RNA sequence: GUCUGCGGCGCGCGGGG
DNA sequence: TAGATCCCGCGCGCCGCAGAC
């Protein structure tokens, strides 16, 4: 205990050989930079009887756990690897259900494939929803095919759980399934949507490929271009672009796979699918065969590149995810769509009103002096007592018909003469489009919308003359930065923003609507309303397609278990379904899961219509989500690696000292506490630090500072090298980059060029594309980023395997890990939820200790030994206490409040009966 | 300041409201104003017509109903708040011997109109063959008691008149929540329809003291939000109370079962909605455009087209407008009978007068109209002129109104 | 003659229980209101009156008059429908009484609180002040308004001593300010126009009659009675009140209530025309009544023009076309009865009998032939004769028919 | 013979995830 | 950092088909 803050352990011998020299070095390092003297605040000590361990050390324990988890599926993988299949059958059957093709092509109807290993691929037609249409698989025995009951002509109206295929025997044992983008194929498998867990596990060849010679983003931007500028291209042969054809070409020697020109499944209708049944079956079987060949060529390579069994166990576990919806998904979609449609209509009305009001400037040639509409054409071209009186031109008038010599242009040929040219162009035709009265056909994307609104600063034309929004936009030929406008145009210069559109920038205007010199101003009636309308619309505008069209399968009543039944929340015409995220277990050069609509840093953010997407993921009755977010994951990993490189003490390097001791509130934390004080902006320094620990330079820092706020080059990171001077004082010689400042980056650089597995914890190899040994290259920033991201991935794998071990050892009805931006969630029955929390805390105690076990350390600080808070909620949200903006309130839905727990959960045990609560 | 004060100029002036130099928002919201001008009456009638078209029409199982302006005397529980005074001051009992002093068993003016709808529900039940989903709508004037709460010079409580449209909808209890939500959304759409700034209209949820949940709609006036439309779940209890002798007669039929319908009342104030539309239509500082104009929606503006003549060498030939004006009267297009004042009025002055009067289009007939008939047409929304032709006027205006009716 | 109360009550035409309306009180304002068809007939008649009088004259404007009267220092002799005139707790006429200090003259008695109006002439005179500016000094012009007026009733079968009752009558009132010269000309013109207007929608215009009467206050008066079988009633009154009524208000000042007629300043003379719309509907309904139970009412005044029904045929695939035609015929503004959704397969003969009792102009029958080629059956109310017709050709015909109804 | 208001191909730019 | 490329959108010319002066 104590000794600058450590934890109490019941595993591991005495150890304790830090070295007096190490102590002196740590003390003399902490004397400078930070302050050595900090009494701090000791934390309470926790005593608990952990479950029995395996092996001699913790590494052996995790190895044994992962081997026990993976061997039943490694057997099936090896069976598939050593199997040989006959040529494809000549003609594929037509009967509904599953048909097995014995040798010579003998079709026999079979209920299901009784096989322990398949290579799977599914075809879906975009015409009739997202229901699967055809499927074919291969086992060591023979081929199988499935027609989907496609041939019958009967309406079904979608929303059916029996529609997809079937691959699990009733059993009244492992059945690995390999595929390319296997999540897509499993989305149409059925029995994966069941709330009760499934023993089948999936393997993905793209995840195998991203790990084995995967391609980065910048590198992929040049690998197609060759299907400081100078560099070495020796990595082309080993890298591909993850497409099935390219992957088959790279890993398997053979002719290129033919690509179907018709593409009836993606662009076609059901009739073409029926007509081209044999060709589509042949194409699908060819894809299956290519996937099988790639898997055979990759499995030994994968096992060689990722020797630690924990990596494979974690990859297997992360492939099974579960997002229950509970019939609030479609209601949310309807509400969001309605909000979007009415907000868009109001925006259109506002723009029409602005256009109408703008016409008055020509009544006295007042547009000539308007800075906004000075350059518009503003052109107008022409080109018996009472009965007797009643019969007086009663209907129109006699001979009132015009000879039409002057009136020879009918309808659009004479479109609103007299009106300004721009207003004329905006308006529709008189007859064909129903005339939609007003300056219709107006939208934000039109150039006309600028200069009808917004335009803060001095001059904001936004004219499309290879400069977009022109402006010097700073103090100090004429009207270069002046307000009134009407420049001489002797020579337009792109001053101020010298980079022009060349620099990437970002969506740096939507953040910037809050002041940011971006506002309507003189209008005061409808100008600003449109800006806020765009603010609330922008998210759902370019994301409704992804959020919508998500495959949801609703279980029947008989499918639900007794847990859902016999609950206060039950029936009420209730629909219970789930959404498989369709996430690749690895999608980047670093083995982090990639998903554009679920694995994103978004939450219920006010003044947004499509927000609260993460919400509405509601567990069924009798179930809840136990989740936890790793407290400063990447920063902690970098700090512990740096200190371990420096000495055995955790706080020796002065960076882990700040991480462990610094606090967000009343503390000198790097996030929102210290970096902002030295810097300008507040809460933007988090991104600054996360980008600097991943590798960057003075130009990138200067560009990021410009992005945060508008300053001249000197005030940017050109004369402001202090942050680089401090923090990472790299390029230091006469010492034999290492140290000389508060950050150690030397260990990351050494790992980059080491050519070993390069992952200090679990020894997962880097992609062959980026290996310095395989190819000489100077893409250092990618490798230093990869090491930390892969360390985070291995952390996640360790948590997943530990959680599965704990859930299988004790009767905890919980499964279906979900990973989102380093946060983990588990769906568990309510009566064991506390246990699921406690076990989860133990995971953080064990996983971190594994990170401590390697790199030559044997102690873990008490601060990081446990999760800050563990949330036992009924829905997914950033914080346990959150609300929604666009709806009336969270209470509109059945959104109760969770329990952070943390310290209370320590008072129980992990056995089934805790505090006599059972029975 | 120009907020609620500049509007009152060109409001009483152009006879959109009674002219008594009141200029009191409290008086208007209270309903004690002497009355509305002819243009105010026309605008209120247009708003009522739009409400009727969007509620009774394009909606099945909706029928009209009329409620009396006065209620019967006998069987009248309760008493007026100000009338109830018996604490002291009873020295003079010299009077010899209904009569009495506790409400005298006398009549009472109606404060609410949905009571008549509830009473007539039993007679209107047979209209829909006892089908549970159906409603009754009615627009009527109600008198309410209002006191300034300041001084004693006012004395007895003042009385204010206000026109409201109330729809009582009977729906199955099971679907009551979703039907109420749909009705609230429809009313929000309608109020945002014909709205120059729909954001000013807002909705909120409220909990009744009994436990019933309802929705309240407000318009954000320059001084503060004012209630305009209220949706309440009546709870069906008072309908049972009105008929405690036997409830076996009132049970409606839903699907193949018999149940007592749930009642939702949606009551909107046409007097306060019209003022909201007036305020919203009107826009100030560093505007550089001036030209104050009430930009009411074309679908409910009081006056559509204004006729005039100009520089007519032979004024006797102006009868070309006559008849054409009459033609415009056919098919229900309102016209301002101009070409009568014939004073030396500048064109800009007349255009400003028509703009403040909320006239969609201004039609001018010139000497060049007798042959190759072209009439100068000016638009309210954009001060721009057209030529067009006589034969294309009528249908075009109808088209415009129709094209305004549905976005 | 007899049994008209029962048939009127049936078919939802009149709102009330059996024998509640009775023969008496029906003319009187205080009787159970009309049914939804009656309200629609009230709404159509008011629209027709507005078209005939207000817009077609280009000199008559709407006016607004509150139902209540503040009555500041009001005289102690008047109608006194509700002397208290406060919200709730109206003391009715309260003849005599108020002798004690409680409920006395100094506050809330003598009509200081106010009264309930009985005619819209007073509101017209009040609004004259700004209406004169509205017309820009033009003297000959009028104000029209349809609104409810409250009257006192008495001798109701003398069942019990009368305690008075509030009779509400929806009256259309036109107050015409005209120059003193040629006032009789305007009076005669308005009388003739009103007679023609009331004779226009009547199947038997000979029933309507006119008479003249003289009063000391009024220079000349005219009355329309309609000559009801039980006796001569009063359906419309026309009176020449004179300028003294206007002079009664605004006693102070001068040269303010006068206008400019023929470039001559003159004090206007007021002519008041009052028509009981409720009496007008009852007379028209009697005229429609005649030997089957069918009422021959004018097409323009028909509360419902066309109706939809389905006879046999498949249950499905007919509601879609019916709803589409419903939308199309509602878009153009002709109301249609949603009779195609009625279940239980009501008898065709009973359906036709009820529809004729409805007074609906036409009955539309849709069968599988409509699905095959869009052909339906159209049945007329008066001739009771069925004809084959195309689905797309109804709309124009109906409006064409109404044009024939509108055109004389 | 004009000068256009109605169709099909290319081309520039951008933004996104 | 970790950027992402077809795609969707908004403009343009070039090539024609009609049509009144």
């Amino acid at each position: 205990m104590l000794s600058r803050g450590l934890h109490e352990q019941i595993f591991g011998q005495g150890g304790e050989m830090p070295g007096e020299a190490a102590v002196r070095r740590s003390v003399e390092h902490l004397q400078k930079h930070g302050l050595w003297g900090q009494p701090a605040v000791p934390l309470p000590d926790v005593e608990l009887r952990l479950p029995p361990l395996y092996g001699d050390n913790l590494d052996q324990h995790f190895r044994l756990l992962a081997q026990k988890q993976s061997l039943p599926y490694l057997e099936a993988a090896n069976l598939l690897l050593q199997a040989q299949l006959p040529p494809k059958p000549p003609a594929w059957a037509w009967a509904e259900g599953w048909t097995r093709y014995g040798p010579e092509g003998e079709a026999v109807p079979v209920a299901i494939p009784e096989e322990r290993a398949l290579v799977f691929a599914v075809a879906v037609c975009l015409a009739e929803g997202t229901c699967p249409t055809l499927a074919v698989a291969i086992s060591p025995s023979a081929w199988y095919s499935w027609c989907s009951q496609r041939l019958v002509e009967e309406r079904y109206s979608w929303t059916s759980q029996l529609s997809p295929a079937d691959l699990i025997p009733l059993e009244v044992q492992e059945q690995l399934v390999v595929g390319h983008n296997v999540s897509f194929d499993r989305a149409h498998i059925r029995e994966q949507y069941l709330i009760q867990g499934s023993r089948m596990r999936f393997l993905d060849t793209m995840s195998m490929h991203m790990a084995i010679s995967g391609l980065s983003s910048f590198q992929r931007s040049l690998w197609i271009a060759a299907k400081p500028a100078i560099s070495s291209w020796d990595w082309l042969d080993i890298s591909s672009v993850n497409s099935l054809a390219e992957v088959h070409r790279l890993y398997v020697g053979g002719p290129p796979l033919e690509k179907e020109p018709r593409e009836l499944f993606v662009k076609g209708t059901m009739k073409d699918i029926r007509e081209n049944f044999q060709d589509l079956m042949q194409y699908c079987a060819q894809d299956v065969w290519a996937t099988h060949e790639v898997f055979q060529q990759q499995l030994p390579l994968f096992l060689e590149r990722c020797p630690h069994p924990v990596t494979l166990a974690g990859m297997l576990e992360m492939g099974v995810s579960y997002l229950p919806v509970n019939q609030n998904w479609e209601r949310y979609l309807a509400e969001a769509q309605g909000t979007y449609e009415e907000l868009q209509r109001e925006m259109k009305k506002s723009l029409m009103d602005l256009a109408n009001d703008a016409c008055q400037l020509l009544s006295g040639e007042r547009y000539k002096e308007d800075p906004w509409l000075w350059d518009l054409e503003w052109d107008l071209q022409e080109f018996s007592e009472e009965e007797e009186f009643q019969q007086d031109v009663m209907a129109r008038a006699c001979l009132q018909k015009l000879k039409g010599t002057t009136e020879l242009l009918p309808k659009r040929p004479q479109h609103l003469p007299g009106h300004p040219g721009w207003y004329r162009k905006l308006c529709p035709r008189l007859d064909d489009p129903a005339w939609t009265p007003g300056p219709s056909l107006l939208s934000l994307q039109m150039r006309v919308t600028p200069k009808l609104m917004a335009l803060t600063w001095d001059g904001f034309p936004l004219h499309y003359s290879e400069r977009h929004g022109w402006g010097y936009l700073v103090p100090g030929p004429y009207n270069d930065v002046d307000i009134p406008g009407c420049w001489f145009f002797k020579l337009p210069h792109k001053d101020g923003n010298s980079c022009n559109v060349g620099s990437p920038f970002a969506k740096d205007f939507l953040p910037k609507m809050e002041d940011g010199t971006l506002q309507a101003g003189p209008g005061g009636a409808s100008g600003p309303r449109a800006l806020e309308i765009n603010k609330m619309i922008s998210f759902w505008r370019n994301a409704h397609k992804r959020i919508s069209s998500q495959m949801v399968v609703w279980l029947p009543r008989s499918a639900l278990p007794r847990a859902v039944i016999r609950h206060p929340d039950y029936d009420e015409e209730g629909l219970y379904g789930a959404i498989l995220p369709q996430v690749v277990t690895a999608g980047t050069i670093t083995r982090r899961a990639v998903e554009p609509t679920w694995l994103t840093a978004s939450n219920a953010r006010p003044d947004r219509v499509g927000s609260e997407l993460k919400a509405m993921v509601q567990a069924p009755p009798g179930y809840t989500l136990v989740g936890a977010d790793v407290d400063s994951q990447e920063l902690w990993i970098a700090a512990v690696l740096g200190d371990a490189h420096f000495a055995g003490m955790h706080g020796c390097t002065a960076f882990g000292w700040m991480t462990l001791q610094g606090r967000k509130s009343r503390g000198t934390d790097l996030h929102s506490k210290t970096a902002t004080t030295v810097g300008i902006s507040r809460e933007h320094a988090k991104i600054f630090n996360y980008g600097r620990i991943y590798g960057a330079g003075q130009p990138f820092a200067e560009r990021l500072l410009m992005q945060f706020n508008h300053r001249l080059t000197q005030q940017e990171a050109a004369e402001k090298a202090q942050q680089m001077y401090a923090a990472t004082k790299g390029l230091r010689w006469y010492r034999l980059k290492g140290g000389t400042e508060s950050e150690m980056f030397n260990k990351l650089e050494s790992i980059a060029t080491s050519d070993i597995p390069r992952t200090p914890v679990l020894g997962c190899c880097i992609s062959r594309a980026l290996e310095p040994s395989a190819v000489q290259e100077e893409f250092m920033t990618s490798r230093v980023n990869w090491v930390v991201q892969s360390s985070a991935v291995d952390y996640l794998h360790l948590m997943l395997v530990a959680m599965k071990w704990l859930f299988e050892e004790f009767a905890i009805d919980g499964r279906f890990c979900i990973s989102i931006h380093d946060e983990v969630r588990y769906l568990v029955r309510e009566e064991d939820r506390y246990r699921a929390a406690l076990a989860l805390q133990i995971t953080n105690l064990l996983t971190r200790c594994m990170f401590a076990y390697k790199l030559g350390l044997n102690d873990l600080p008490q601060s990081v030994a446990f999760f800050s808070a563990v949330d036992i909620d009924r829905c997914l949200r950033k914080e346990v206490t959150m609300d929604c903006k666009t709806p009336s309130n969270p209470t509109g839905m059945e959104r109760r409040y969770g329990i952070p727990q943390g310290e209370a959960l320590d008072i129980y045990q992990i056995i089934e009966l805790t505090k006599g609560s059972l029975e | 300041e120009g907020s609620e004060a500049l509007l009152e100029i060109c409001q009483r002036r152009h006879f959109l409201s009674g002219s008594k130099q009141q200029l009191s928002r409290d008086s208007l919201l209270s309903g004690c104003h002497p009355g509305f001008g002819p243009l105010g009456v026309e605008l209120r009638k247009n708003l009522a017509a739009e409400w009727w078209t969007s509620v009774v029409v394009f909606r099945e199982q909706v029928f009209p109903v009329d409620a009396l302006h006065h209620k019967p005397g006998p069987l009248l529980p309760g008493d007026s708040a100000f009338r109830l005074v018996s604490a002291e001051t009873l020295r003079e009992i010299l009077q010899d011997k209904f009569l009495e002093n506790v409400l005298k068993t006398s009549g009472k003016l109606r404060e609410n109109l949905l009571h008549g709808a509830l009473e007539h529900y039993v007679n209107c039940l047979d209209l829909v063959n006892k089908r549970l989903p159906y409603g009754l709508a009615q627009i009527g004037v109600c008198f309410h008691p209002v006191f300034d709460t300041k001084q004693i010079r006012n004395g007895v409580k003042s009385i204010g008149e206000k026109t409201e449209a109330s729809l009582v909808w009977f729906t199955p209890p099971r679907t009551s929540n979703q039907w109420l939500d749909f009705w609230l959304r429809h009313r929000l759409q309608w109020w945002r329809k014909f709205a120059m700034s729909p954001s000013n209209f807002s909705s909120s949820d409220c909990q009744d003291e009994e436990g019933r949940k309802g929705n309240k709609l407000y318009y954000n006036f320059p001084w503060g939000k004012e209630l305009i439309e209220t949706l309440w779940n009546l709870g069906d209890h008072e309908l049972l109370h009105m008929y405690p002798g036997n409830v076996s007669k009132l049970h409606g039929r839903d699907g193949r079962k018999n149940v007592v319908p749930c009642v939702l009342s949606v009551n909107g104030d046409l007097d306060r909605g019209m003022l909201a539309y007036l305020y919203d239509s009107f826009q100030t500082r560093k505007k550089n455009l001036h030209r104050k104009v009430l930009k009411l929606h074309p679908c409910l503006a009081p006056i559509k087209v204004a006729l005039d003549v100009g520089r007519g060498p032979t004024l006797e030939l102006r009868q070309v407008c006559q008849g054409l004006f009459n033609e415009l009267l056919e098919n229900g297009i309102s016209v301002w009978p101009g070409y009568l004042e014939t004073m030396q009025s500048s064109l800009e002055q007349l255009y400003s007068k028509y703009d403040e009067m909320s006239i969609l289009f201004t039609v001018l007939v010139t000497e060049t109209t007798l042959e190759n008939g072209l009439i100068h047409l000016r638009s309210r929304d954009t001060t721009m002129k057209e030529m067009m032709h006589i034969s294309k006027l009528k249908d075009f205006l109808i088209k415009y109104i129709s094209s305004a009716k549905n976005v």
